[PDB]
């Protein structure tokens, strides 16, 4: 029917009286804000804090937790729900934590989107333009096939890394950031693999199947330590936070930036090649957008804690010192894919101005904030051994 | 060749399932009896990217019309005063499901060795945390613009005060995520979602329009158009362990167990808030659980696992047997602690009780007559002095609280069922209301040591625990619960103060 | 056959313009037909309901048959007729600015179009007369526009009052 | 220093004005009495990406309240049948005023030198063409959800059956884009607009919600938002020309000509599809014409102005003497060629004739007695054979059209003006309404010789017309057009061409 | 108050059980479609045909209107409204265009918004990343400040080009297309002038300022022609459709073309430039998006219009040669910058090679459209004799 069978309470002439007959002349309480009593990290109440700010049902026995008792039902074995038992560190509220970018669900898939459709225009533009005339051919069936390609499981393994994060996070702001930056890590993966098969589309003899790049990956010489780095910081840690800290503020901080921002985001310019550069800015704006979230957690709330300041940065100090070697390590088979290049692509000189970059900017970004006492010479010689 | 080309979705995820790589330690991090096949495969072939742009495309419908068509009408004020109420705790209590939902599809993303199984659980992960701040944006909205905010605005601690928030939790919060990896995918996925939270979504936006609440439906069924996906999460579970030995073992006892451990807490719960948080009816609870349980879920769902050495629950007709009066049993101890919600409830109206007696023959010689003796005696005038609790302690009948479920019951009052068992061990004592529940404990008590209100509140005057749990509305003075939804006669804490009502355990009487 | 969009004297002159297979020919038939059919000066408005439809079919005739017999250098800068564009325009507009009245103007400007319109004279250089010639046209028109009385106006215009009604 | 840093519009647009540079021919390809100065400033610091994302946001807020709940609430259906019918004229004729808007601004952006003020008049551009197809929505919308889709769905032909919409296009179409640059403007802008338009929108949306319709408001208020950039447009045109000489000259010729040519359409116009298209009224047209333009326009905004040479129109005085009537005098006209529209009529109710005569005292023993009788000779009922045209053929009431404006008038029937002004030249007979469009004709003969729909239609039979412009529904017999609104007793084409009816050109009389 | 004052008929009791009562028991008319009588280009009707095609109220009288009867107002001397005077070019229907995109309103400004957030986004990271250490300084502060700078005049004169089309198109589908080529247009101009103000505020000393670009186009040499070319178009063309194939489908398809994609795009990454190509992205998918309504409405509409191809052909070959001149005089002046260029940079052999992708990707996507005889070698040794 026109009109249909189901009466609407808004719309329905009798049900509606009914309704505003029964209503209050006023509100029956002024105060209309909803998390009005949480504690604004800024001047006022955001929107993001007002619908992620204790939605986790902590009790107090969970620093920060407004419930009480026990949980009503554990693991076989005892094992409660969430425990303080699944960190190292400690704090007087986990709930302190705010990612400075406001992500709730709807912004983060708003952006997403955005950089999604973006992206797919883009690339009908490029292939309409035959810019892909003017890149060079060794450096796209080569170093970006197999060499970036292979960089894909290494985003994907930090991708997973986060897996037992998403299930142990002891508050809801942490478990949103901690989610976000982890699908952020398989979006990258992803568009390594899209690129590779948007070449295949427009590049006659190219092949998009994943089995070049993950050949070289896992039985290459050039990532090795990487994935070593890698299946240890995903399947060896158990602790969510050492996990998320050294993945961020260590690992992929130092060897992720490099191959990223100083090889590729460096060199693919060189070859006549601006789509690589495309997703690479893609993979450098989340980067630095998960920076915020990891360094407002760490320093901000656990690092700078008014009661385990100390405490915490000891174990961030010894987190930092027992990845700080598998990621060096890391680095130095990477440098072996220099020698590999076209004789004249760079020297020496620029490698060690990029290392340096790098490192001078994860001491000034992470290694000060815990009082990481770093060596950037014996580190970026440490790595410039690998050539 | 020149031709505008690009890429989709379907074309990634093709090589989706390769990014996966064998190493010693790949294996999941969390105890569990099953092995979920390292080849199983998705249905939905989604990335990162389109995953949000699906999403993003419902949200702004959504928002769009909350901010601008929904606000222009003031449909957040429109609606039935039973109703908002109902909404604090339905939208508040779902959030919590949706919530640890994120962690419970985390832990299942972990448990999957196939690349595929882990992208259809971390779709979900991210879905969860889209309906987390969905059913948040309820309660937000309807206090923001709303006819009474309380409870609204702060549920998420003065949910803390009352006893139906211990059995969500249960379901909804530990169920999911405390226990083998499998077994919480049944109580979320192949027993929660498929049995009782989709039909339920849909069922509350149409009885939230019937009571003019518009908001809800329109958040509401934007989550109901991301359940495909999970149902296929929760159906490729069992296709992931259904070649594991272990599975024909195991895979039964943990449905049942997971079956029995929702329907519990839903079966009383949903019909109360449905039935009695409402003006205007959509359809007698009875029918509706029969086909949810029976038909669609025990039946159609459950029959296509059987393939997969799936068996319908064997607590099924006990689940039946015990369900009928079940939530008219429970609303009796919802309102007789009202003081203790962070919601208002109404007493049945005339209309109401004629519905509720020709739906329920014998439903107003036990339920109807004890509400008017309630009404006549004053529990909705604060100058009375009398709240129903007290009615409970001057006939005898204790109220306990079933140490599994969190579900409240009383025995020596309840039309339903009324086994109670009580036992001792190790200088504790405790009562169950089902053959399942006791069972649960006697076979694993270091999973069940929830303290129940009766524990916690023991020797405590009622006034202060409210007070020091902040059940106070703006005024500082004013209770946020209420024995009635009109606007004035409202209770103050010292209304509550004057009963001199002391919490004492129930269970002590056999000592 | 008498409709709006189709009747047979849109019919008549489609066959019509069907035998105007010479440029020359074409071009002064549209120019007959301006002078005869357009602007408030039309020798009649016997077909004041359709000639705005059957000027356009005219005036694709005469276009069709100047890309044909024109050189490129012509098609831009020479009338259907042959004549410099440019010194067309030009002299029209030294004309214009010479005007002693708004009557004056009125004449030179509407006679341009009539004489001129497009298919005739190339776009480029018509619409650049529309510019000139409409802006002195306006200024000599605009000014003092309310001093005139209705009943002199009237007289001025050369109009023949039929009829007068006022309360 | 690696802080995050970006640049936002107003940081590009600092830079916007050094964007054009000297060359000999740079300068409008329009004729204009007027010099726009070279380095006039515009009020928005815009570019076009930060253009986009605002209007984009507006879009997300309408679209999703349209395709959502509204839709859900059949909003699209529960709306009054009259105003169903009104909105199929004021949406449609709207879109076109839209259109040639985005054309005129074209124009304007042409003539400008200043780039800031280039930019301004773009925006604009960009905004009309935004406006064009969100009135296209509306009607797009009613069409595909409504009680009435014909006419709804093809409104672009349909309207060129009748009389009312060659006036719309004088107002809304060529004065927007024939003629000095200034003189469009100010009818677009400068009149148009702040006096007719913006209140107009506003409150349609008013109108449109105490009839049901929830649908308009949300276009129409989403289209208000963008009003201030179009006001700022119209001031700026003024300022950019006030330094000129020639400006002392003209600028209250054209100003005067626009107020009266806008004015002249919708005095009777608005108030028509006001009044007589809806059931519930608002406010009566008579004081909201004397606060639109009398107060708000020919007041506060008309002053502001003076400090440049603007002064209140001449006309001004004659507009409000020939107002109070006018509305009134034009629905007889309409309703009596009600077989011309595209939409359908009725005749005021009992309730509405008191609600009439109580706003305008004698207005019963006029229009009242009139419509009484025609409802006695059946102009409701198909089997009739009557409609109203044949009632002024019988009582010799002629119906002529003014040669400039297009605005149907029958001076011997009016209680308004009555005037009738009858010219011969050249071989064709003019029929003047008032001396202003009068003078219009005799100084610029040759920009107003729009044939009528008598010169148009004379010798033809109605029947014939209908049919050869679409006027028919679906089942191409029933006529889109009817003489009363309810949903039996439709008229068909066979019931208009027994009546026989063949257009005569009124004028033809005289000798 | 809570319920406030003012009644709607949806909700409002008393006022919506009248308008119930007066409602018909089902729709007066099943066809539910607005636009139904359209035409449709693709399988079914879009929602871009129906919200766009015929909202212009053209009479018959001009190719494809469905009204009737001249316009009410027209300009002193008597000059239509819109008229087929304003353009050379004849057609069977002005309405028979499609933008192959389909974009009206609402699609057009949420891509563009998409971009813009987007674009914000990327810069926080370039300047979070730090990634203008390794840019060259004498590109960045020679050739992206004053080179690529001036070019925003280029892009900002094109965009004026067309605001006569805005006034003069003769069907709201083309009306539409060409509001927002253009508007396109000067959104990269400010997308040139954005870039330079960002590297203003990350790099100290850069100056923001137009004065120095400006001066480059206003007296430089590289892009003399290059300007008189488009004063000439945007000014000296007074016929729409000239001005919009002229523009698209002649000079920014070979003068344009080159500068973004042969010059800039091509020779930025070569200094460890990635931003400025971030904003050519957007200036070439644009570009390719605009060739597609391009194309359709001068070659499937006009160029194959069933009784006015040939001629309209000989039209547009005849602009094709009146434009192709002043664009290769455009190409040849900007061949003076190559020689500004540190050496090494590239040589020319690159450059006729870069040269002849242009020239060869016009022929293909335009000139061939025509049958216009375009030779390949002569129009390039033609501009190559501007290399130093
Ligand atoms: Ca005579
Ligand atoms: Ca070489
Ligand atoms: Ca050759
Ligand atoms: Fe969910
Ligand atoms: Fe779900
Ligand atoms: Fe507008
Ligand atoms: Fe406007």
């Amino acid at each position: 029917s026109m009109l249909g069978e189901r009466r609407r309470g808004l719309t329905d002439p009798e049900m509606a009286a009914v309704i505003l007959k029964a209503l209050p002349e006023a509100p029956l309480d002024g105060n209309n804000k909803m998390g009005y009593f949480v504690t604004p990290r800024w001047k006022r109440l955001t929107e993001y804090e007002a619908l992620t700010v204790y939605a986790q049902p902590n009790a107090d026995w969970i620093a920060g937790g407004l419930d009480w008792g026990d949980w009503t039902q554990k693991f076989h074995g005892g094992r409660p729900s969430w425990g303080n038992e699944t960190t190292e560190l400690r704090t007087v509220d986990w709930f302190k934590h705010r990612d400075p970018l406001r992500r709730w669900h709807a912004p983060y898939v708003k952006d997403k989107a955005e950089e999604w459709r973006y992206t797919d225009r883009f690339l009908q533009g490029y292939s309409a333009d035959g810019q892909i005339r003017a890149m060079n051919p060794t450096w796209r069936d080569e170093f970006i096939n197999r060499y970036w390609g292979a960089f894909l499981f290494n985003e994907y393994g930090l991708f997973n890394a986060h897996s037992q994060g998403a299930r142990e996070a002891l508050s809801d702001v942490t478990r949103v950031s901690l989610a976000f930056w982890g699908f952020d890590k398989i979006d990258i993966a992803q568009m390594i693999q899209l690129e590779r098969g948007f070449l295949a589309k427009i590049v006659p003899g190219f092949d998009e199947s994943t089995a070049v790049p993950k050949a070289e990956w896992t039985n290459g010489e050039v990532y090795k330590s990487a994935r070593l780095a890698v299946e240890g910081l995903w399947q060896e840690v158990f602790d969510w936070n050492e996990s998320a800290f050294s993945v961020h503020a260590v690992y992929d901080a130092l060897f992720g930036q490099f191959v990223r921002r100083e090889f590729f985001q460096r060199l693919a310019p060189r070859f006549g090649d601006n789509l690589t550069p495309f997703f690479i800015n893609q993979a450098q704006t989340y980067f630095q957008i998960a920076k915020q979230g990891v360094q407002d957690l760490y320093y901000n709330c656990l690092g700078d804690d008014p009661e385990f300041s100390d405490y915490n940065r000891t174990v961030m100090r010894n987190w930092t010192g027992k990845w700080l070697e598998p990621t060096i390590a890391a680095l130095r088979d990477f440098m072996g894919l220099f020698a590999k290049l076209p004789a004249g692509t760079t020297d020496k000189e620029e490698i060690t101005a990029s290392l340096y970059r790098v490192v001078d900017d994860w001491i000034e970004d992470y290694a000060s904030r815990i009082d990481f006492k770093a060596d950037r010479d014996q580190i970026v010689k440490a790595v410039l051994a690998g050539l | 060749n020149r031709a505008p080309t690009s890429v989709n979705a379907q074309e990634v995820h093709r090589w989706l399932q390769s990014f996966n790589w064998d190493f010693k330690n790949n294996r999941t991090k969390y105890a569990t009896k099953y092995k979920m096949a390292n080849e199983t495969k998705e249905q939905f072939k989604l990335i990162a990217k389109e995953y949000a742009r699906m999403e993003a495309v419902k949200d702004e419908r959504q928002f769009g019309s909350l901010q601008d068509a929904l606000t222009r009408l003031n449909a957040g004020v429109r609606v039935h005063p039973k109703w908002n109420e109902t909404m604090k705790v339905v939208s508040n209590f779902l959030e919590v499901g949706e919530y640890n939902a994120i962690a419970a599809t985390g832990m299942l993303w972990d448990s999957a060795q196939a690349a595929e199984q882990k992208n259809g659980y971390l779709a979900q992960v991210l879905d969860e945390i889209r309906h987390t701040h969905q059913c948040a944006y309820v309660n937000y909205y309807f206090a923001k613009n709303g006819q009474d905010p309380a409870g609204h605005n702060d549920a998420r601690r003065t949910r803390t005060i009352g006893p139906l928030w211990k059995g969500m939790k249960r379901v909804f919060s530990d169920g999911f995520i405390s226990g083998d990896a499998v077994e919480c995918s049944l109580n979320l996925q192949l027993v929660g979602e498929a049995c009782f939270t989709n039909p339920l979504i849909v069922a509350v936006t149409e009885w939230a329009a019937a009571n003019g609440d518009e908001i809800t439906p329109t958040v509401f069924l934007s989550i109901e158009t991301d359940e495909l996906r999970h149902m296929a999460n929760g159906y490729q579970t069992v296709v992931s362990i259904a070649n594991d030995p272990a599975s024909a073992k195991y895979l039964n006892t943990d449905l049942n167990n997971a079956f029995w451990t929702q329907q519990k807490y839903f079966t009383p719960v949903l019909g109360m808030l449905f039935e009695y948080g409402s003006k205007f009816k959509v359809e007698p609870w009875v029918k509706t659980w029969d086909r949810w349980v029976y038909e669609d879920w025990g039946g159609i769902w459950i029959g296509r696992l059987g393939k997969y050495g799936v068996e319908s629950p064997r607590s099924l007709k006990d689940a039946k047997q015990d369900a009928y009066w079940a939530h008219h049993d429970l609303y009796l101890l919802a309102y007789a602690l009202w003081p203790t919600g962070f919601f208002r409830l109404a007493l049945p109206d005339q209309e109401e009780m004629e519905w509720f007696e020709a739906n329920y023959p014998g439903w107003y010689d036990h339920y109807g007559k004890i509400y008017e003796e309630w009404r006549a005696r004053g529990c909705e005038d604060p100058s009375s002095g009398f709240i129903p609790l007290m009615w409970f302690i001057e006939n005898n009948h204790p109220i306990y609280i079933d140490r599994v479920s969190q579900v409240p019951f009383c025995p020596s009052l309840a039309k339903g069922a009324s086994t109670l068992r009580v036992h001792e061990y190790n200088g504790e004592m405790h009562t169950f209301s089902d053959q399942w529940g006791e069972r649960m404990w006697l076979a694993e008590p270091e999973r069940y040591e929830c303290q129940n209100i009766f524990e916690q509140y023991e020797g405590r005057e009622l006034s202060e625990v409210i007070a020091e749990l902040h059940g106070l509305r703006s005024d500082g003075k004013t209770l946020i619960a209420q024995p009635h939804v009109r606007g004035d006669k409202l209770w103050t804490l010292d209304d509550i103060k004057r009963l001199n009502c002391v919490f004492k355990n129930p269970v002590k009487a056999f000592n | 056959k008498l409709g709006i969009h189709s009747n047979d004297t849109r019919d008549a002159w489609v066959n019509k313009i069907a035998q105007l297979n010479t440029l020359e020919k074409a071009a002064e038939m549209l120019k007959q037909f301006r002078m005869d059919h357009t602007t408030p000066f039309r020798n009649s408005y016997e077909l004041d309901n359709d000639y705005l439809w059957i000027e356009a079919k005219l005036e694709e005739k005469v276009a069709v048959l100047k890309a044909r017999a024109f050189n490129e250098v012509d098609f831009r800068h020479k009338t259907a007729f042959g004549e410099d564009a440019k010194s067309v325009l030009d002299g029209t507009v030294a004309k214009m600015n010479a005007a002693k009245d708004k009557w004056e103007a009125e004449k030179i400007h509407i006679g341009f179009r009539q004489a001129y319109k497009p298919p005739i004279m190339p776009v480029n250089y018509f619409l650049d007369g529309e510019r000139q010639l409409g802006t002195r046209l306006m200024e000599l028109r605009n000014l003092n526009y309310y001093d005139t009385p209705l009943e002199e106006l009237r007289k001025q215009r050369g109009v023949r009052v039929v009829h007068l009604q006022s309360p």
